[PDB]
């Protein structure tokens, strides 16, 4: 299932990187 | 090779956590 | 008593080294390899300082279920080399810990290296290398894992084609193993990435040396990214030749900063024939520049002795006498064609008159022409002039020669307050250590 | 010197050329570099000897460079060379990046749905079909089907489920596990319809396999050809297995449309068992057999009074606690206590009756003539009012002339006290009939512009078009939320504005990005919803993007609030990540944001703890804001049902903690709020009851999606509560040889007695009884094969499942 | 990481640069440049 897997450990990243921005924007208006 | 490879690849990407704890405590 | 005393401890080191890259190898990743394994690489460095009874130790490394503890205690009941490097994988496959094998498989090599047989039985050692080597290409192109062997292991690889690097000093050299090594910038141009490449690349140019110099101009389109330099010391090794390429190709100016660069990242001692060699290249391409470097500054007691030469050779070349130059030059001949940097010192003979124009234009803002044939010792003025026109040569003030009366004008640079007139220059200089400030990014990100 | 070869122009030298610069890349891969201009000219040249050959060794000029589309040129220009090297250790990697250069292109060509799909190189294509061809000799599906969906041509598809032919896996539920990863459904629908086809293939197509067609892809016409073939076959005993599952597993709509199908003996058992009423009644009958409820703790409760809340809160939980079963013990123990609510939550008190009471349909109907206003208080309206409300819960998800009869009351209905409940339990009962007369007469109570019955009729305007995609409805929802001025009215209309965009995916983007744009407050909290209905079991990025972006941006909490509830519907299909999302937003100065996180993180969880997600509920707990309190408590509760001591080591403390609340006067009476609800929700049907939004085929359930968000608002109306009883799952399994005989079966879990306890590995029932059994030991159970009646079905997971008699 | 590789290939000092400078000079000791002064 390496190609399925593939898919997976992408969807994870995929995850991340749409929450990682929602940390950077909320710590921005902290600061305001 | 190509999609038992690639999905190696994105374990590189996997130190954004990383990343992403260190901006979580600077959000705390 | 006192035998078996360097074996206990350097046995316990060797298991503590394996229970820490084994136990991070087994959690996460990034942070599972590499993490200690290059602590754990000079540790090995120690253990290569302090030296049989470590192959005995090697063998039936792992059988199955984790049974290390009582591993050590067969391995002192053993004490109350070919077959022996082969010996753990033939008893027992480990059954696990397919990093740890690799290392496993790295710890008989060096006791191998360190008798340096110079023989068929260190060719043997290669042989072991190569059967690693193989477990390293499945890594990650058979084994689906994550590249734990790849982060670690690779430098286990590097300190094997170092390894393969002595047999091909004992003999000639293996260009084969350079392409073994291409492919292992194949796999470095996959996921992830080494610099070892790079250092292999120098020796195959220091093999071609003086008979070829397209190996050098090959490795500067070679040349890629990897600015990481996460040894730094690698980074002072590409340096180091990237100056030599450069000082051979006549461009000596971008060399000596390259040189400098090189020998300010030296954190290992280097005491003896070691630093020495990249002071050296230093110090004769900033002599080829023309500008007059003392020995003063560094004068390290190593390279002090190589520099009986060189020292006699700046003297030489402060003096007026070629003959002080051509007996240096006979009598100093050796070493510094063992250094192979004697081809830069021929061309350094001719290099003498242009140290003397750098002093005058330094000295002198409007020197005589015929004052220039004094100080140069110039057999007639028109060759004075000559000599005039080769002394505005590159990165110099104008002369602004008036060839009649004005002579050498050699006018400086003029406005030149840190006002104005260099406005970019004392505001550019700000900008690159302002650029620096990429420090507090870059440790604000490692968290 | 292979520059000096090139340069005499010698036909036999330019072959002499390309095989030096094959014999030595690595050596001189400058010579090449420098050469590659007039490599290229001879490459594309078909004068040149070997043109083909010098393509070859033009990837061999990119051998030190890792230029894949370069590769993919060269491929061009070797065309069979190319091909030729099917294995070679660098080149292999060339052309498994050409076939990621492939891919890429193909996935972009499936994108273009108007046809006009950009050329795959042929070579290039023809590399990549034989690398998949050796994948098929590998013989491994997943290898086979490595490039199937990447190329997303169904075509390599069909080839990728033949692979080596065995065809185990792949012809039965690899479909499921395709779906879950999948990310685009007008591609998924191609694979889920050709898939079925092959199992169709199969000489016993499996109605489990056939099942994903039958409900994801919904074709009433599809499901109507099966069951019309298990009508030819007579094989009823099949027959009556995948109607009653298609009624479980998916909602009315094209169902209705099969029933129409089937309808225009046998004929009478398919449109029952198709109906699936009986089963519901079933459901009754187990819960009123069996229900694990303790009086003792609705005694606790009802000690501890504040006289204001305490009477809504107690009667709310004891209406969970009974739901179905019928069982008013509590109510016909303290009738000055019931009295002493205010004519309000007394209205809500007679819709709570209505949640007990909900499970005997047509029979319970005429129970509640009993407690109709006539024949207890006419002077009480609101009583009257909450009587409608409770007709409406206890036909809810059913469409029957009883809603016809409830409209024709609505019509005789007083304009605003009646219609304060009667208009909003219509919409329940006609949740997704999509009749006309229904959506008129909810416009009729809208248009009356009194906003607390119009907030009502909203919330039920959504639900009978929920899933509609209705543009008039959808227009007509957003224009009277503009010239409404009330903001009651616009708070329930904000909810049905969801509702009627129900799983659209991308079908109301704009109108959530108008709602998002609307300056009203309450608008931009729809929009959050609508993310939230249209994306429900969705990890699509676009919708948790825009939720990412809301919460931080709006000023206003509510909308703050809104959007973190909205994230927690959306991840219900993948719970494991929603306690993470939710850790730093609990962290927060808001205190919406706070008491927001906590009910996301419980949502998305549901039934199943997360563990780290329980961990993170207990800071919440001490919190010093009560109204982060109050959440805090019932988000727990809708955790800890499914959940037992043994599974969980906190269970028991979260309840010690809510009778703890509840006794001490000193906590906030609103802190204290909903921690008595919170037991309720725990004991929800005597604990046989959980809280699930998923089915185990992987479809999102209606009722679960529905009941959850409306239980979000229900801390902005208190009737909504009973919006969340609908959702209540029950863990019992049904297995019945015939569908009017109950086989006494024996299924026996083998599983740690502990699990089995609620508040020796073996589980025995009598003349299934269904009773409430873990999902983790319907896992485990073992069918009594032994006994007489064994289950045809294999006994996975609890559920309908044929039974086979001896 | 010792680099090796290479081998193959004041109280005595900081005055060196000085001494360096008019070492092959001073061959006057300053009292013959006096004296040269008093020829001019």
């Amino acid at each position: 299932d390496l190609y399925s897997r593939y898919k997976k450990l992408q969807q994870e990243l995929e995850f991340l990187e749409v929450q990682e921005e929602y940390i950077k924007d909320e710590q921005k208006n902290l600061k305001k | 090779y190509l999609s038992k490879i690639e999905e190696l690849q994105l374990i590189v990407n996997d130190k954004s956590q990383n990343l992403r704890r260190l901006q979580a405590q600077r959000n705390e | 008593p006192p035998p078996p005393a360097p074996q206990d401890v350097e046995m316990k080191e060797e298991a503590a080294t394996g229970g820490g890259s084994t136990g991070e190898a087994d959690g996460k990743t990034a942070a599972a390899a590499a993490e200690h394994s290059q602590r754990e690489l000079d540790t090995v460095t120690l253990e290569d300082i302090k030296e049989g009874k470590e192959p005995r130790f090697v063998l039936r490394a792992l059988r199955m279920l984790p049974s290390t503890s009582r591993r050590l205690n067969h391995y002192v009941l053993y004490k109350a080399l070919l077959p022996f490097l082969e010996e753990p994988m033939d008893t027992e496959a480990d059954l696990q810990f397919r990093p740890r094998t690799g290392k496993a498989a790295s710890t008989p090599l060096l006791p191998e290296v360190e008798a340096y047989l110079q023989l068929l039985v260190v060719i043997f050692m290669m042989n072991s290398k190569r059967y690693k080597e193989a477990q390293k290409i499945s890594d990650d192109l058979m084994q689906k894992i994550s590249t734990q062997n790849r982060r670690a292991l690779d430098l286990v690889a590097a300190k094997c084609y170092y390894y393969h690097a002595r047999v091909y000093e004992f003999l000639d050299k293996l260009d084969v193993v350079r392409s073994f090594l291409h492919a292992r910038l194949r796999t470095a141009t996959l996921r992830h990435d080494a610099d070892g490449q790079a250092t292999l690349l120098n020796l195959l140019l220091r093999n071609y040396l003086h008979y070829s110099l397209y190996d050098q101009a090959e490795k500067l389109v070679s040349k890629s990214v990897f600015p990481e330099q996460a040894n730094n010391n690698e980074w002072a090794r590409y340096l180091y030749y990237t100056g030599r390429i450069k000082a051979i190709q006549l461009e000596y100016s971008e060399a000596r900063r390259t040189m400098t660069n090189a020998l300010r990242k030296a954190p290992q001692h280097t005491a003896v024939g070691f630093k020495q060699t990249v002071h050296k290249l230093l110090i004769v391409v900033e002599l080829l520049l023309g500008e007059i470097p003392d020995r003063l500054q560094f004068r390290q007691p190593s390279l002090k002795r190589s520099l009986m030469p060189y020292f006699l050779l700046t003297q030489a070349v402060r003096t007026g006498n070629l003959a002080k130059f051509n007996q240096v030059l006979d009598q100093f001949g050796e070493k510094f064609q063992a250094d192979g940097t004697y081809t830069l010192i021929i061309r350094l003979r001719h290099n003498v008159i242009k140290t003397g124009v750098r002093m005058i234009s330094l000295s002198y803002s409007r020197i005589s022409l015929a004052d220039i044939a004094q100080k140069l010792q110039l057999d007639s003025p028109e060759d004075a002039e000559f000599i005039v026109a080769k002394a505005i040569r590159d990165g110099v003030i104008e002369a602004s020669i008036n060839h009649e009366k004005g002579y050498v004008q050699s006018k400086e640079m003029i406005d030149i307050y840190s006002t104005r007139e260099p406005q970019l220059a004392f505001h550019q200089r700000i900008s690159f250590c302002l650029d620096i400030h990429n420090m507090s990014v870059k440790a604000m990100r490692f968290p | 010197g292979i520059i000096s070869l090139l340069d005499e122009d010698e036909p036999q030298l330019k072959e002499f050329a390309l095989h030096k610069l094959n014999a030595v890349v690595n050596d001189f891969w400058a010579e090449i570099s420098e050469s590659v201009d007039k490599i290229e000219v001879l490459y594309e040249d078909e004068g040149f000897r070997s043109r083909q050959f010098a393509a070859l060794v033009a990837s061999k000029v990119f051998y030190h460079l890792g230029a894949f589309e370069e590769s993919l040129n060269y491929a061009l220009g070797a065309g069979d060379l190319f091909n030729v090297n099917d294995n070679s250790e660098y080149v292999e990697t060339i052309i498994a990046k050409c076939i990621d250069h492939y891919t890429k292109q193909c996935v972009e060509n499936a994108d273009l749905p108007e046809g006009e799909k950009k050329p795959i190189d042929q070579r290039l294509e023809g590399i990549v079909n034989k690398m998949f061809q050796r994948c098929l000799d590998d013989h491994k599906y997943k290898q086979a089907i490595g490039i199937a969906l990447e190329t997303r041509r169904l075509d390599v598809f069909e080839k990728t489920i033949l692979e080596s032919n065995d065809v185990p896996g792949m012809l039965a539920y690899s479909l499921k596990l395709c779906m879950s990863l999948m990310q685009n459904k007008q591609f998924r629908n191609k694979v889920l319809r050709v898939l079925v086809k092959i199992y169709m293939n199969l000489e016993k197509p499996d109605f489990i396999n056939v099942c994903q067609c039958l409900i994801f892809l919904d074709d009433p016409q599809a499901v109507s050809d099966i069951l019309e073939k298990l009508v030819k076959e007579d094989n009823l005993l099949m027959a009556y297995q995948i109607c009653f599952d298609l009624y479980e597993s998916a909602s009315q709509q094209f169902l209705s449309s099969v029933i129409q199908n089937l309808r225009t003996d046998q004929t009478l058992k398919m449109i029952k068992i198709l109906s699936g009423e009986m089963a519901i009644e079933l459901h009754l009958q187990f819960l009123i057999r069996n229900n694990n409820t303790d009086l003792m703790i609705l005694k606790n409760t009802k000690d501890a009074v504040r006289n204001s809340v305490c009477h809504t809160a107690t009667v709310i939980a004891n209406s969970f606690m009974h739901c179905g079963t019928t069982s008013d013990q509590f109510l016909r123990d303290n009738l000055e206590w019931l009295a002493r609510a205010t004519n309000w939550a007394k209205f809500t008190a007679t819709a709570s009756l209505g949640v007990i009471h909900k499970g005997h349909e047509k029979e319970a109907l005429q129970l509640m003539a009993t407690y109709l206003p006539k024949d207890t208080s006419p002077g009480s309206a609101y009583q009257e009012g909450g009587g409608l409300y409770a007709l409406g819960l206890i036909h809810a998800n059913h469409g029957g002339d009883i809603i016809d009869y409830l409209l024709n009351q609505l019509k005789n209905a007083s304009n605003d006290i009646v219609r304060h409940g009667g208009s909003l339990g219509l919409g329940l009962a006609a949740m997704g009939t999509a009749r006309q007369d229904v959506y008129d007469l909810l416009k009729t109570n809208l248009y009356q512009d009194d906003a607390v019955t119009g907030e009502a009729a909203g919330l039920a305007l959504g639900l009978v078009m929920l899933g509609s995609k209705n543009a008039q409805a959808i227009e007509d929802m957003v224009g009277y939320a503009q010239e409404t001025q009330h903001e009651k009215i616009l708070r329930g209309l904000a909810v049905g504005i969801a509702l009627v965009m129900y799983g659209r995916m991308e079908e109301a983007d704009a109108l959530i990005e108008s709602l998002c744009r609307d300056k009203d407050p309450i608008l931009r909290r729809s929009g959050m919803y609508t993310v939230a209905m249209a994306y429900c079991g969705s990890g699509n990025n676009k919708a948790i993007r825009r939720l990412l972006h809301v919460a931080v941006s709006d000023v206003n909490d509510d909308v703050r609030r809104a959007a973190v509830e909205s994230l927690g519907f959306i991840l219900f299909r993948t719970p494991e990540q929603c306690p993470s999302v939710v850790s730093l937003l609990s962290e927060s100065y808001n205190p919406h944001v706070r008491y927001g996180a906590a009910m996301a993180l419980g949502i998305c969880c549901a039934g199943t703890g997360n563990k780290e997600a329980i961990n993170l509920l207990e800071p919440m707990t001490n919190d010093p804001v009560n109204y982060v309190r109050q959440g805090a408590l019932i988000a727990s509760a809708l955790i800890m049902i499914q959940q037992t001591e043994i599974t969980c080591p906190k269970v028991n403390q979260f309840r010690q903690l809510y009778s703890k609340v509840i006794n001490d006067k000193h906590d906030d009476v609103m802190a204290k709020f909903g921690a008595i609800l919170a037991q309720g929700i725990l004991d929800a049907g005597g604990h046989n009851v959980t809280i699930s939004l998923q089915s185990r085929t992987g479809h999102t359930h209606m009722p679960s999606v529905v009941g959850v968000l409306v239980f979000t608002q229900f801390w902005f109306w208190f009737p909504l509560s009973h919006f969340l009883s609908l959702a209540y799952t029950p863990t019992c399994v049904i297995g019945l040889n015939k569908d009017l005989k109950m086989p006494k079966v024996q299924y026996k879990s083998n599983c740690k007695p502990s699990t089995f306890a609620y508040p020796t590995a073996k589980a025995k029932k009598k003349e299934k009884n269904p009773a409430r059994v873990m999902p983790a030991q319907l896992k485990v159970l073992t069918m009594p094969e032994t006994c007489r009646y064994q289950p045809f079905k294999p006994l996975s997971i609890g559920g309908i499942i044929i039974l086979k008699d001896t | 990481m010792s680099e090796k590789k290479q081998p193959v290939d004041e109280d005595n000092w900081d005055d060196d640069n000085v001494e360096d400078d008019f070492s092959n000079q001073l061959r006057a000791e300053l009292e013959k440049h006096g004296y040269k002064m008093e020829t001019s």
